[PDB]
């Protein structure tokens, strides 16, 4: 059976334009915010650093989770496992479900002006070309979606294994369903059984990994959360 | 740009 | 004095590709030297 | 081990002209594409030298004209520019397994 | 403001105790934790407002690849079945070693001769090498 | 600079066991294998065994494990093999060798000892 | 209100980073981690912010 | 400051001091008191060296 989480690591980082959303250019503000415009660089300045922090974080986390080696990933990997999670060759089908179940407003940068601009649809109700009113500025994430998908099948080639003592140096480079034995011996449970019902394990396994088609759902508490991290973003735009 |  | 400021991609380090091979064997990583 | 043959028994050929020695194995040698396939040279009053080694057709002690070839059962040695120095016996050997046996051999000569 | 910071820095070393009773005390093995290279000593130094931590490991390099079994069985009597401990089972490259197969540390390369302090019997399986002839960890 | 000693040829009876030797020079003696090779025509040679210089491990031709057998003085730098009980079959042209790696898991005999006989 | 929303994400991103450099570079067996059904192989994905 | 500095550097050299031992079956009842070079081939032995 399974079990997820989900795990937020960032914040959208976000500045402000501390004139305009004051004062849109009038000549009065002009002189009167003069004196208020220590208040000003102590908002941007706190902003600043904390978008700083955000990609502080960003950096750390990938240092981690690059390898010194992985294995190269070609179709029917996992043998009878069916292993869906490969990406179509991409992201994967899982991720992209994930992003396709999220109600999140349309991408911002590309087009920029223009998508605030007459020249798209009139339904558009995006934050985002509220940003060019108010002057609110969306930064872009720092990894970059492709460099990411990169990183997560750079984990995947490190999968098989596990096993073979602390494997900090060494990479086993074997079969993904030899490895699954080695963690069911890591267990307690015998090796002759395994051997027997290596059918019924790679079939139970698999019923297993069906069920996260029905994942996608708001009884999961993780995809609910993920959901809600997003609408408190949003929440705080807005 | 490069260092001096 | 310098001159402007060059566009570059951000590099993506690769890791070692290791084969996956099928069969009663298979090929190991491992390293030959070592730093402190 | 496994046996190894070699044929023609000899082969007597004109100087810089090419030739071949065919050397068949009973059973195949490759252990994950290793081969263990070496070739050796003797002269009358010498000891064996080594020539060359599966996958290598200069170094091991020669000039990249001793081409070693094949796989499986079938290997053999192609020599393009055959000289009155290569007048020697030459022999199929086998590191896979022990005894790490070797081919009876054949002898090219100039005529 | 300071009520809030007051909680972040309790919480802070909270964090820096439990070093001090892992990636300081003592060698670990849980990784993430202490320097990125294993984990071998480790030291820590008074600093202003809390403590300064350094930490040593291990940096392998110049990997290359090798041939290597999951076992070996000896196989003109298939019931006798080892494995190596913490190594690995390599076709011999060292011209020293006259064994076919040889052992080695998993954290650099380093062959050497098959002996029982090396091995330790285990259930057969069908990938374990069938090495009919000479295997000497125990002999018999 | 390698080089491989083999002791002189002697037309020694039969029953007798036979010591040979094989001093190697220009080379670290104890890091590589000996090995012995017999040759009893230009066309008939078999291999005879192989011993560790270090670890004074070896293996033999099946043949020759009720037979001759190996040992090193390291430090002379050099090998010996004595065979056990000769007879007129076991004359032969003997040659002593040096286990090397020119390719990968690929063992080969490198230098060669300039050869020495029994009959 | 963001400072804070910043930190707490901050903390959020380090237990990922241990998870990822625990339950998933490896089998352990502390339970209460990862998945709870003994520990065997977990994966992650990429999601929104995280 | 709660404390003086050198008791608190008196600290730091006490765990300096706390090598060795360094385990040996949990080590919280023991004092091996042996070369620090020759814990760390212990260490190094705890590593696949």
């Amino acid at each position: 059976g399974v079990t997820q989480e989900y795990i937020q690591t960032t914040i959208q980082k976000v500045t402000v334009d501390c004139k305009q959303y004051v004062c849109n250019g009038f000549q009065k503000c002009e002189q009167l915010l003069r004196e208020y415009g220590q208040f000003c660089s102590k908002i941007n300045q706190a902003l600043h650093g904390a978008n700083l922090r955000q990609d502080d974080s960003v950096r750390n986390l990938f240092a981690s989770v690059k390898s010194s080696q992985s294995s190269p990933i070609i179709p029917g990997f996992g043998g009878d496992f069916n292993l869906t999670l490969l990406e179509p060759v991409a992201r994967s089908a899982i991720e992209d479900l994930l992003f396709d179940k999220v109600t999140i407003a349309d991408p911002g940068y590309m087009q920029g002006y223009d998508d605030c601009m007459q020249q798209g649809p009139a339904s558009a109700r995006d934050l985002i070309c509220a940003q060019y009113v108010a002057g609110y500025k969306v930064l872009p994430p720092l990894m970059d979606v492709n460099m990411e998908a990169a990183y997560t099948s750079s984990l995947l080639g490190s999968i098989a294994g596990v096993g073979w003592t602390a494997g900090l140096s060494s990479f086993a480079a074997i079969p993904f369903a030899q490895s699954i034995f080695y963690r069911l011996n890591g267990v307690g449970i015998t090796q002759q059984v395994l051997s027997e019902n290596q059918k019924l394990i790679a079939n139970k396994f698999n019923q297993a990994l069906g069920a996260m088609q029905t994942g996608f759902t708001t009884t999961n508490e993780a995809f609910h959360k993920v959901q809600d991290a997003v609408n408190n973003n949003a929440q705080a735009l807005s | 740009d490069t260092p001096s | 004095v310098p001159g402007e400021m060059r566009l570059a991609s951000i590099a993506f380090n690769h890791p070692i590709q290791v084969d996956q091979l099928n069969s009663s064997y298979f090929k190991l990583s491992i390293p030959t030297n070592f730093s402190f | 081990d496994i046996v190894l043959t070699q044929s023609p028994a000899s082969l007597a050929v004109s100087l810089g002209q090419r030739a071949t020695i065919s050397c068949r194995a009973s059973e195949s040698v490759d252990n994950y594409g290793i081969s263990f396939m070496n070739w050796f040279q003797q002269k009358p009053g010498q000891p064996p030298k080594l020539l060359i080694s599966a996958t290598s057709n200069q170094g091991s002690g020669v000039p990249a004209r001793f081409i070693g070839s094949g796989s499986g059962t079938d290997f053999s040695l192609n020599i393009h520019p055959v000289e009155e120095d290569d007048t020697a016996m030459y022999f199929c050997q086998q590191s896979k397994e022990v005894p790490r046996t070797f081919g009876g051999g054949t002898k090219l000569e100039i005529k | 403001q300071q009520l809030v910071r007051s909680e972040s820095a309790a919480l802070s070393a909270q964090l820096a105790k439990d070093k001090v009773n892992e990636c300081v005390k003592a060698q670990s093995k849980r990784s993430g934790f202490c320097g990125q290279g294993t984990h071998i000593v480790s030291f820590v130094v008074n600093a202003p407002n809390g403590l300064y931590f350094m930490h040593v490991g291990y940096y392998p390099s110049n990997h290359i690849e090798v041939v290597s079994a999951y076992g070996l069985c000896d196989a003109a009597n298939p019931t006798n079945c080892i494995a190596p401990v913490n190594g690995y089972f390599i076709k011999t490259n060292n011209t020293r070693i006259v064994d076919e197969w040889s052992y080695t540390g998993s954290s650099f390369y380093a062959p050497e001769p098959i002996t029982s302090l090396n091995t330790k019997y285990v259930a057969p399986q069908v990938t374990y090498q069938n090495i009919s002839t000479n295997l000497p960890p125990p002999l018999l | 600079q390698v080089q491989l000693q083999q002791s002189g040829p002697e037309l020694v009876r039969p029953g007798v066991s036979v010591k040979i030797s094989c001093k190697g020079s220009g080379y670290t003696f104890t890091d590589y294998a000996i090995h012995w090779v017999k040759q009893s025509h230009a066309k008939s040679l078999e291999w005879i065994g192989v011993f560790s210089t270090y670890y004074g491990n070896t293996n033999y031709n099946q043949k020759f494990k009720g037979r001759a057998t190996m040992t090193v003085d390291k430090s002379s730098s050099t090998a010996y093999m004595e065979l056990a009980r000769l007879t007129s079959e076991d004359s032969a042209i003997y040659y002593c060798a040096r286990k090397s790696y020119y390719v990968d898991y690929v063992d080969a005999m490198d230098y060669w000892g300039q050869g020495t006989s029994v009959t």
